[PDB]
């Protein structure tokens, strides 16, 4: 659906092509994403941003020197989005 | 100085996957100290597997487009013989194939070993030996091999011819019409191309393959370790010549 | 080929070369399948345990000593029965089986009386009480295709 | 107006973002990495952190190291004592490859083990427990089974146990896989070794085994309260009824704490 | 055991879909040691099927704990059997 409000945006970010990085073998892309929209009337905030709700991680291959580390990142797909 | 040629044949059978990461060790090795001892130096590869017929491998629909069924496992088809790598200078791409290699399956323990043997050793175009040069070729499996009338149980019952059977994919295209080589076949085709026949097996190989190198002239035997310079000190050690 | 299901064929005879191994005693003629191929009867598999053909005159029966619920190649299902065969001369039949127990081989005998009686084409996985064979080994003596000739 | 430049703002966050997760100022040499060999082994230990599906900090903000270690086969210790039976089914793992993959045992963060389910249709109830002093058996978690037409993949969190085990030099550890007692057997087909299978195809039949995946912190980076400025902290605030609001109509509670959050949060400022 | 009446419950919650939270709440005595408890349910007025699990910590005050049933809760509004109930036990180590 097209949402007007604060809803989760698509967004597929290669590694060749957005940033320029050849140095991550695996993957060569991944769909991380983005919360963008408003949130009208609730508090703590003085106003309500299109904040992520879940975040999932991301397992990553790069090389160091001749060793090569599997390591996964922490919070980097965007899946939901809420409004505080 | 004086030109050698090395074919590295390769078992990618089902058991090869706890010594397929010495294999790898052995061909970028390999591919680094031939070009010490000699400057005229050509390398190539090839792989076998199983003649894909039952009983040697089962024949329903799914375990024969992935022989490594039940397990589970994705593996490569089941092949008689494929040559790869045509013996050349280039070195890197040696390398760059033996990375790339896959684990096949079968039933069966022993191998097609002989039929692979027999297509490199025949095959002097397709592989490219040279005139005058040490024709070697390094013989890795860690199982058995299927010689002559072991394919009289799948139905095949016409003799190996020892003859160049390379169809246009560069693999054994005669597989399930031929019988495997016998080690008179073997024995009376190592010798009008002149070719010697290393064998680098696991240690329970061993006392087969040895036995069996003590029939076929020239042909020597050799242990793989994970240090596989063992095999190099066999070839160092064969350069003597004289 | 027999189904065993709607869609699920039971056996496999096409290049199942029957006629591999005659033999004959007197009016009796036995000709066997090496290459017969058998679905098992609790998957759906392609087994080759083989199977035989007797004709004591005008009856015909089958004769598959291996297609037993010992399946897979750990048990009969690779055994290629009649493979080899002959007879003796007290109305035995002797069948040579090299793929049984991972191609340790097996040999199966019975008698002549036992294999047509206790025939049944709705059974496929007889029992015979007199059956003689050798039994399965050690791991060593796999692949040694014990029953190549008989 | 908005415009479609956003997209190009997380980009760059991103890009901050995995370099300040790995420690890192600037990608490293690929000169020094050879173009072309990549392991299948590397390649198991990505496809299994991504296959989870099934199974249920200053520190856990960085990157995690993952690593793998298969399990022991039957063919040398499972079998000396108790094999396998319809009652529990045991799985061995060693200590020298452990705290070789996790050298300290302070780098643990999370040791998942994980296994493969066959088929089991309707229901069944699985209790885990853990090696206590290499005879007695100490309960951990338990997880009821779904009809799983299909092979299944899960994972059970033995992080407070792994981190036990590389703190002891205990040269050998193991689990135990048993079924629910219900007071006042066990039918889950899990792969394993069959014992039976041989051949050629047979080496393969260790695969899939159960394996412990780890997920440390390399030691090459080992090493309000973080700022002097009133940064983005949370600011006390007590809120009364009767003082701020005027409402009598509610009788408890009367006052409670409804703090707020102040500060900024910018990015890619001039000047590390 | 511990036992409940379906006259009362569905008087507090009348349709079984407003139900959102149910989290049944006990009061502990005990304060030395630590022991393992398992929680079931009443079927077939016999039998019982699992639920959750908890250890307990050797707290030296009367602690008060809560097993989160609101999945059990939300289906016996729906059922008119005007009995139903809980059973807790402890650890079956086989
Ligand atoms: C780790 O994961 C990676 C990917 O995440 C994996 O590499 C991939 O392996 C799969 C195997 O499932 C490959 O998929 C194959 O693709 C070919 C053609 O694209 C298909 O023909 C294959 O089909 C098989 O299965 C069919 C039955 O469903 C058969 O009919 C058919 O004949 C084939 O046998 C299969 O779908 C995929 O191509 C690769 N990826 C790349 C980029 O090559 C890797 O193997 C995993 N490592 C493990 C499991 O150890
Ligand atoms: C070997 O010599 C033959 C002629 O005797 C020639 O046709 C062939 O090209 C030579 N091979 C090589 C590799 O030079
Ligand atoms: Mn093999
Ligand atoms: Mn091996
Ligand atoms: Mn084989």
């Amino acid at each position: 659906s097209t949402e007007k409000n604060c809803c989760v945006r698509q967004l597929y970010i290669d590694f060749r092509k957005d940033l320029g990085w050849k140095w991550i073998h695996e993957p060569k892309g991944y769909h991380a994403n983005f919360c963008l929209g408003p949130c009208p009337y609730p508090g703590a905030s003085a106003a309500p941003c299109c904040v992520p709700q879940a975040l999932e991680p991301l397992p990553i291959v790069y090389y160091v020197g001749r060793k090569p580390k599997v390591e996964q990142l922490s919070n980097m797909i965007v899946r939901s989005c809420k409004c505080s | 100085d004086y030109p050698v040629d090395l074919y590295y044949l390769m078992d990618l059978s089902a058991s090869m996957d706890d010594d397929l990461n010495t294999i790898k060790e052995l061909g970028s090795r390999l591919s680094k100290e031939m070009s010490k001892l000699t400057s005229n130096f050509r390398l190539g590869f090839g792989s076998f597997v199983e003649k894909p017929v039952s009983p040697f491998v089962k024949t329903t629909p799914e375990e024969i487009a992935n022989p490594c069924s039940s397990i589970p496992y994705f593996c490569l088809p089941t092949f008689g013989f494929k040559h790869i790598l045509p013996l050349t200078n280039d070195a890197e791409r040696f390398n760059e194939i033996v990375k790339n290699q896959k684990i096949s399956a079968n039933i069966d323990t022993p191998e097609g070993g002989f039929d692979a043997i027999m297509q490199a050793a025949v095959c002097k175009e397709k592989i490219g030996w040279r005139n005058d040069s040490l024709h070697l070729l390094v013989f890795v499996s860690d199982a058995d091999s299927h010689f002559g009338m072991d394919s009289k149980l799948a139905g095949i019952v016409c003799p190996n011819d020892g003859l160049c059977h390379l169809d246009s994919k560069n693999e054994y295209s005669m597989s399930t019409v031929l019988e495997y080589p016998t080690i008179g076949q073997l024995i009376d085709k190592l010798v009008q191309n002149n070719v010697l026949l290393i064998f680098a097996v696991t240690q329970e190989q061993v006392h087969l393959y040895e036995n069996y190198a003590k029939l076929i002239p020239g042909a020597t035997v050799g242990l793989l370790q994970k240090d596989s310079g063992n095999i190099l000190q066999l070839i160092i050690s064969a350069y003597e010549e004289l | 080929n027999r189904d065993y299901a709607k869609d699920d064929p039971l056996e496999f005879k096409s290049h199942q070369w029957f006629g591999a191994s005659v033999r004959s005693k007197q009016d009796k003629i036995l000709a066997c399948a090496p290459l017969y191929h058998w679905r098992t009867e609790m998957k759906q598999e392609r087994e080759p345990v083989g199977t035989c053909f007797l004709q004591d005159g005008t009856k015909t029966v089958e004769y598959a000593p291996c297609r037993s619920q010992d399946i897979d190649a750990d048990g009969q299902g690779f055994c290629q029965g009649g493979f080899s065969i002959d007879f003796t001369k007290a109305d035995r039949v002797l069948l040579g089986g090299p793929g049984s127990f991972y191609w340790q081989g097996q040999l199966i005998s019975d008698q002549v009386a036992e294999i047509v009686s206790k025939y049944d084409p709705n059974v496929y996985s007889i029992k015979y009480n007199n059956q003689l064979a050798t039994r399965t080994a050690q791991a060593i003596f796999d692949d040694s295709y014990l029953g190549y000739s008989v | 107006i908005d415009m479609e430049l956003v997209k190009r703002k997380r980009i760059e966050a991103i890009r901050g973002q995995i370099l300040s997760k790995l420690r890192l100022a600037s990608p490293p040499s690929q000169g020094e990495v050879p173009p072309g060999p990549l392991p299948e082994a590397v390649l198991a230990l990505y496809n299994s952190t991504r296959d989870r599906v099934a199974g249920e900090p200053e520190a856990d903000y960085y990157a995690k190291e993952v690593t793998r270690v298969l399990m022991v086969e039957t063919h040398n210790e499972i079998y000396d004592k108790f094999k396998q039976s319809t009652h529990s089914i045991y799985m061995f793992f060693q200590t020298s490859e452990l705290r070789e993959a996790v050298p300290e045992p302070v780098l643990l963060s999370r040791a998942e083990l994980r296994l493969l389910r066959l088929k089991l249709k309707v229901e069944q109830h699985v209790e885990l427990y853990q090696k206590y002093s290499q005879n007695s058996w100490r309960y951990l978690s338990n997880r009821l089974l779904a009809p799983s037409d299909s092979p299944e993949w899960l994972s059970f969190d033995v992080t407070g146990v792994v981190r036990q085990w590389l703190s002891r030099g205990g040269e050998i550890e193991g689990f135990r896989l048993s079924a629910h007692c219900s007071c006042d057997t066990l039918q889950v087909d899990i792969n394993g070794f069959t014992t039976g299978r041989r051949g050629d195809l047979a080496t393969i039949h260790g695969m899939n085994r159960p394996f412990l995946l780890l997920m440390a912190t390399p030691l090459e980076r080992a090493q309000c309260f973080s700022s002097t400025e009133k940064n983005c902290c949370v600011r006390q605030l007590y809120i009364d009824f009767r003082k701020d609001l005027g409402w009598k109509w509610i009788h408890e509670p009367k006052g409670y704490h409804a703090n707020f959050c102040l500060g900024p949060c910018p990015y890619i400022w001039s000047l590390v």
